[PDB]
RNA sequence: GUUACUAAACAGGCCAGGCCGACAAGAAAAAAAAAAAAAAAAAAA
RNA sequence: UUCGUUGACUGUGUUUACCACGGGGAAUUAGAACAGAAUAUCAAGAAAAA
RNA sequence: AUAUAACGGAAGGUACGCCGGGGAAGGUCAGAUAAUAUUGGGAGUUCUAAUCCUCGGAUUGUAUCACUCCGGCUCAUUACUCCCUUGUUAUUGAACAAGAU
């Protein structure tokens, strides 16, 4: 129940088919930011430790970053010395078989200026990263911010009463009117 | 669904609701024995199927099929 | 392994006669 | 250096197990019809496999079981099928009937149906039966004509000929 | 000491057939299964260590104690188990005969053998232990006064004067005493069983409610606090309606993305029954 | 460590030499297969008509009067059983845990590295403890031969009773101490 | 409080999901305590609550608030339970409600805010405050549904090894009247709504159990047969 | 009435081809007990 | 029970599930009949006044 | 009892060869790889873009590696601001000169 540092899943070494990706079974939802896959493809234990590094490095040692996904899936390769048809291939690397929808990466720090809507979220990190997927990303930030919370609804509704107050004080002062 | 508790009592002692199958089985006597005819929800609907075995008890009791054999 | 019937239809219903494809009855 | 597996071209397995039902609902057997094919091999993980193989289906009545666990008629009749609540499992029955027309209006009798116990399934299978062999019953259109002739001298004769003189039929009732 | 970090003792070799090497012949169902027979293990075949004193002497030992004791001890105490096990209600005086109008019979122990048509022969058979079975229980409950005093006297120098003088009402003691400290209770065993089940005793329906007094109007009041009805309703008779939501999770949202909504096996399995106490009527 | 039971032939000494010894065996044999009349032949016969025919009516009058006088306690304990199995199910569902788990239950064990104490019978509760020295006295001298081989006889099986209660460490030893051992 | 009026009209009787989506509309069957009856919301204006954060996908608020259909003469008032939508873009496919009725226990997964984070000690001393439910489970009887649950974390210090705020400190938000209240299988003294502690510092943990390999599910949902294999290491 | 057969590739791997005249065929009969304790005998008939 | 026993029989009858054929042989029926021999198991035991 | 376990039941060479029949440098593919920029990292006193090295992804592309009857000479044809020659005055870590992209 208390927080934890989860150990990740171990790569099985057992050749396993090509195989299709299947789609997700919906949207994955989680509070921070996040890192969501657009296009199915599957993204190899090396790119997926390029990523973690630089997210790492541009977001500081304070910060911490979850990777959602890991490369457990073996992937086969002939090797140059061997002939067609002698059976399948020697394991090569490991890959996560990532579908649309599917997060890669998230930070769970909640946005902290709620009061400040005009400042949209620094996806710094993720346009680093961004480019160098086998798979086209979407950012997301979710802070579980709500419209009825919302502080700009209130700065309106307070300048709509001000303008109200102005324009009936002018007429007032000016005495066209009953 | 939502249904009334009124539906599963039987207007007849040879119609009989089985919560098993969900289906209302009519009984009846043939070639000197006794048979049960099943009406299945899953086939009929809910209403159809007990009107289709009120429909059948009908048809037995026009053919007779209700008395008991005798020996 | 089972092929399981497809349902919803692509086009128009289907339709199965007899015989090579000719002018037949109508 | 591949090691190539026995079963590889051309000494591959020739003839497929084929387990399963050997007669569908409301078809028509006799003593020694074998219902249902299964084998006595049992595979090593069988609670985590999936195909329909692995998970065999269990006499009821009016049938008994083979020395590779076959299931086999013993009455003329028809066949019917139950599922066994309780159990999971499917239940093979022949209800007893001589030959004679398969009715639309009597085809209610072979519906596969759930059940709990096997005391329940004798019940339905009583209850679905047309009649019982001490009182027997007005046969709508039964056969008249001598039976198919063997496989060996002919695969393809033809049902109740015509041309053939009629023959008592003295054996759909044991 | 008493208390000690023991380990679990290794599992003891169950024969086989040296035959039918390409087979799973441990399926998980019941004996004796129509369509999945089990295959059996001659007892030719199963391990057993060669005979010494640690398995042989012990035994004859605890054979000649049971013959100081008398077989007829033994024959008792069996006699009385199988009779207390099904005269558990009251019954009505049987007599042996269509005619005695004076001898009774002793027990239920009569219905059943008569029924069963039980060997006379047979009963002093088993009381004499020809099995390794029976002398291991022999030597662990053995004493007459087992029902009362368990496996107390295992030990005892001046056991046998309860074989040779323990009668009458001290017997009645014995059973009076056992018939309240037996279990009751439901047995969880995986094993295959062919006897009558033990009695598991029946359950109320009710619990009970506790009350306290409340001098503000001088009567007793419920503890526990009053919550709505439905609330009340939810935490007596269960979750109400015939479906609902899966319990919510109660640990924190792993980091990490897992396949929860995939079942544990592609096929389940059948369900199991209640092997647990029934209700009161 | 894990440890594993055992006994060695050290602390059981005695029982090993007095099966190891043949006339003690001998002894043993004769008493477990007594009388040791032969068996084989026709004319083998270790009673005769009358005797036997007296045996067997003393048997069947010992028989008819103690099933005629146990009768009444069976049909008490049967009333008895009938009101305790009443008064169980009469117990509310809170209780009915507690009231099923006979006198010795127990907590499981745990193999660390209601139940207010262990269950302990009063040793002053056992039969033989209450009427020893009344049925001692009322002994015969066949009986008084027959007690003092029952006592010897179980000091022989169980050399260590008063040893284990004292120092129940020396029978518990190691894994791989244990199972390196011949049979 | 989070109650929504909203203006429906009918899913007509041979139209099809696909026609009334192709129309600019999101089909919705109204179910439970009552009849099935089908309707058609627009789209534009069901996606605004269904997305009401503009870099945010569906909100936990969709699931948790009393939606006010008005179809003809009659007023459904239920609680979206099936929401259909795409992975990735905000769209709405297909919605089903269960009607809520005054005094039967409605099942609803409230959502928990922390709009006062710059007021944490913690989050201002440098360490990490996280928000670890998003939505608490609670069993609602009353005519309305409790509003989010506002998390005040001003008072939330940090102390080695963590500090955390648990459903016992949220207790006093619920309803005076007692129309709603927390899961009873909850633990309130140790479930825990929100943490504070420091990054690289937390303990090892194997992985669950009940952890599922993502990279071995066909597209029936079912496990691989891998990952049967005595030698699957997950 | 009625949804069940079905492993092609030098595809991803398995194989022990054997036992029993009987506690291994087998009539009748019998058959494996929660927790804890005792015993350290691999023990249901 | 520490219980018997040898049907792990001798023959007559061309009918039967499956199907390229062969090996009715992954291993089907009481072909419910007939001519011999053998092994195990029976059933019944109802009626206890005032 | 018997061998058929190849389980419907074990000598080699021919570049001296012969007869009958049939034919693999392409066409195609795009793994490494080539071009272009781009992302991350490492060099360049300081500096991510004067300039250099390397990594991932993207688009385009086929120099090298993984369907017939080598090299040189002679004569050549076409593409690429391309090896020298041009853009006074692009940028430069461009004083000039010699240079670099
Ligand atoms: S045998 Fe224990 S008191 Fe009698």
């Amino acid at each position: 129940m208390p927080p934890f540092r989860f150990k990740a899943p171990q790569e099985v070494r057992i050749k396993v088919p090509i195989g299709r990706i299947p789609p997700a079974v919906g949207p994955e939802i989680r509070l921070g930011k996040s890192i969501v896959a657009v296009a199915p493809h599957r993204v190899t234990a090396e790119q997926l430790e390029d990523a973690r590094r630089v997210l790492r490095r541009v977001l500081g040692r304070s910060k911490e970053v979850h990777q959602n996904v890991h490369a457990t899936y073996a992937v086969t390769r002939k090797p140059e010395g061997t002939k067609m048809g002698q059976g399948k291939g020697s394991i090569d690397r490991f890959v996560a078989r990532v579908p649309a929808g599917r997060i890669l990466f998230h930070i769970p720090q909640i946005n902290p200026f709620h009061p400040f809507p005009e400042v949209e979220p620094n996806f710094a990190a993720f346009k680093a990263i961004a480019p160098r997927l086998p798979v086209p990303v979407v950012f997301r930030e979710q802070n579980n911010f709500f419209q009825m919370h919302s502080v700009k609804d209130l700065i309106r509704k307070r300048q709509a009463e001000e303008r109200e107050n102005r324009e009936k004080t002018a007429r007032d002062k000016l005495g066209g009117f009953h | 669904v939502s249904i009334h508790p009124s539906y599963f009592e039987s207007p007849h002692p040879f119609v009989i609701w089985e919560p098993l199958n969900e289906a209302w089985e009519v009984y009846f006597y043939e070639n000197l024995k006794k048979s049960a005819k099943p009406f299945p929800v899953k086939k009929f609907g809910i209403a159809r199927a007990k009107r289709e075995a009120l429909l059948f008890l009908e048809q037995m009791k026009l053919e007779g099929k209700l008395e008991k054999p005798t020996f | 392994l089972q092929i399981y019937p497809q349902r919803r239809v692509i086009g128009h219903r289907i339709e199965i006669f007899r015989g090579k494809h000719r002018r037949r009855r109508m | 250096s591949y090691r190539r597996p026995s079963r590889a071209s051309p000494t591959g397995q020739a003839r497929k197990p084929h387990v399963g039902v050997r007669r569908l609902a409301a078809e028509y057997v006799w003593p020694g019809v074998v219902l249902v094919k299964q084998r006595k091999v049992i595979a090593f993980n069988v609670e985590t496999k999936r195909r329909n193989r692995h998970f065999k289906l269990y006499p009821g009545e009016n049938v008994k079981v083979s020395k590779v666990t076959n299931l086999v008629a013993l009455c003329h009749g028809r066949v019917k099928f139950t599922h066994d609540v309780s159990r999971d499992v499917l239940v093979v029955n022949v209800l007893p009937e001589r030959r004679e027309e398969l009715l639309r209006e009597d085809l209610w009798r072979y519906r596969t149906e759930h059940v709990r116990s096997m005391e329940e399934n004798r019940h339905i299978c009583f209850l679905r039966r047309k009649a019982v062999r001490m009182f027997g019953k007005e046969l709508v259109n039964p056969p008249t004509k001598p039976p198919l002739r063997p496989f060996y001298f002919t695969k393809y004769d033809s049902w109740e000929n015509p041309a053939l003189p009629d023959v008592p039929q003295l054996d759909d009732d044991m | 000491p008493f208390k000690i970090f023991k380990a679990s003792p290794p599992p003891a070799p169950t024969g086989r057939k040296p035959t039918g090497y390409r087979g799973n012949h441990w399926h998980k169902k019941v004996l004796y299964d129509p369509v999945y027979p089990t295959t059996k293990v001659p007892a030719a075949l199963v391990p057993r260590y060669p005979i010494d004193w640690r398995n042989g002497g012990r035994a004859l030992l605890i054979a000649a104690l049971s013959k100081l004791e008398g077989a007829s001890a033994l024959q008792r105490r069996i006699f009385l188990r199988e009779n207390s096990r099904e005269s558990q209600v009251p019954q009505t005086p049987l007599s042996p005969f269509q005619t005695g109008s004076s001898a009774s019979g002793g027990g239920a122990y009569l219905v059943s053998s008569l029924g069963r048509k039980r060997s006379y022969v047979g009963r002093i058979a088993v009381s004499l232990m020809p099995r390794h079975r029976q002398i291991a229980d022999y030597q662990r409950v053995g004493g007459f006064c087992s029902p009362r005093c368990f496996s107390e006297c295992s030990k005892e120098l001046r056991r046998c004067l309860c074989a040779w003088r323990c009668t009458g009402f001290h017997e009645h003691v014995v059973q009076m005493d056992g018939m309240l400290g037996e279990y009751k209770g439901e047995v969880k065993t995986e094993k295959p069983l062919f006897s009558v089940l033990r009695r598991q005793a029946r359950r109320n329906a009710d619990p009970s409610e506790g009350v306290a007094f409340c001098a503000e109007s001088a009567k007793f009041k419920s503890v526990r606090r009053a919550q709505h009805p439905a609330f009340e309703a939810f935490d007596r008779q269960g979750p109400d309606g015939p479906s609902q939501k899966p319990a919510p999770r109660k640990e924190p949202p792993l980091p990490f993305y897992s396949a929860s909504h995939v079942p544990n096996v592609p096929r389940p399995p059948p369900p199991q029954p209640y092997t647990g106490p029934l209700k009161v009527r | 460590t894990r440890y594993l039971p055992f006994v060695p032939t050290s602390l059981v000494h005695e029982t090993t030499s007095f099966l190891h010894d043949a006339t003690k065996l001998r002894a043993l044999l004769a008493l477990i297969f007594s009388p040791c009349k032969p068996e084989a032949s026709v004319a083998d016969e270790l009673a005769s008509p009358a005797a036997r025919l007296e045996f067997q009516q003393e048997k069947e009058r010992y028989h008819a009067i103690r099933d005629q006088h146990t009768d009444c306690y069976r049909r008490h304990e049967s009333a008895a059983a009938a009101s305790m199995w009443r008064a169980i199910e009469a117990l509310p569902s809170d209780l009915y845990e507690e009231a099923v788990q006979s006198v010795t239950f127990a907590p499981p064990y745990e193999n660390e590295p209601f139940y207010h104490e262990r269950f302990a019978f009063p040793r002053a509760l056992m039969f033989h403890e209450m009427y020893g020295e009344q049925i001692f006295q009322s002994l015969s001298q066949l009986e008084r031969r027959k007690l003092q081989v029952f006592m010897n006889l179980m000091h022989v099986r169980y050399p260590h009773a008063e040893l284990k209660r004292d120092k129940p460490a020396l029978f518990w030893l190691p894994e791989r101490q244990v199972l390196s051992r011949q049979r | 409080s989070s109650a929504v009026d909203v203006a429906c009209k009918p899913w007509k009787r041979f139209v099809r999901k696909e026609d009334i989506q192709r129309a600019g509309y999101v089909p919705c069957i109204v179910e439970k305590y009552g009849i099935e009856r089908r309707l058609a919301i627009h789209r534009d204006t069901l996606e605004a609550l269904a997305f009401d954060e503009q870099h945010g996908h569906l909100s936990y608020l969709f699931q948790a608030r009393l939606f006010r259909l008005r179809i003809g003469n009659w007023i459904e008032e239920c609680i979206p339970t099936f929401v259909q939508a795409d992975p990735v873009a905000r769209r709405l496919y297909f919605v089903k409600f269960e009607r809520h009725v005054a005094g039967k226990i409605s099942e609803v997964d409230i959502p928990t805010t922390m709009v006062g984070l710059l007021a944490c000690p913690a989050y201002q001393r440098g360490y990490h405050v996280e928000l670890v439910m998003p939505t608490i489970r609670c069993q609602c009887v009353g005519a309305e549904i409790p509003p989010p649950f506002f998390v005040d974390v001003s008072r939330l210090h940090y102390s080695p090894p963590y500090t955390a705020i648990t459903l016992q400190d949220l207790q006093h938000l619920l309803p005076a009247d007692g129309s709603a209240r927390f899961h009873p299988s909850y633990d309130a003294a140790t479930q825990e709504v929100a943490w504070a502690y420091e990054v690289g510092s937390l303990p090892d943990a194997p992985l669950p159990a009940d952890y599922v390999d993502p990279n071995f599910v066909d597209r029936k949902g079912q496990k691989m047969d891998v990952c049967f294999r005595n030698h699957f290491p997950n």
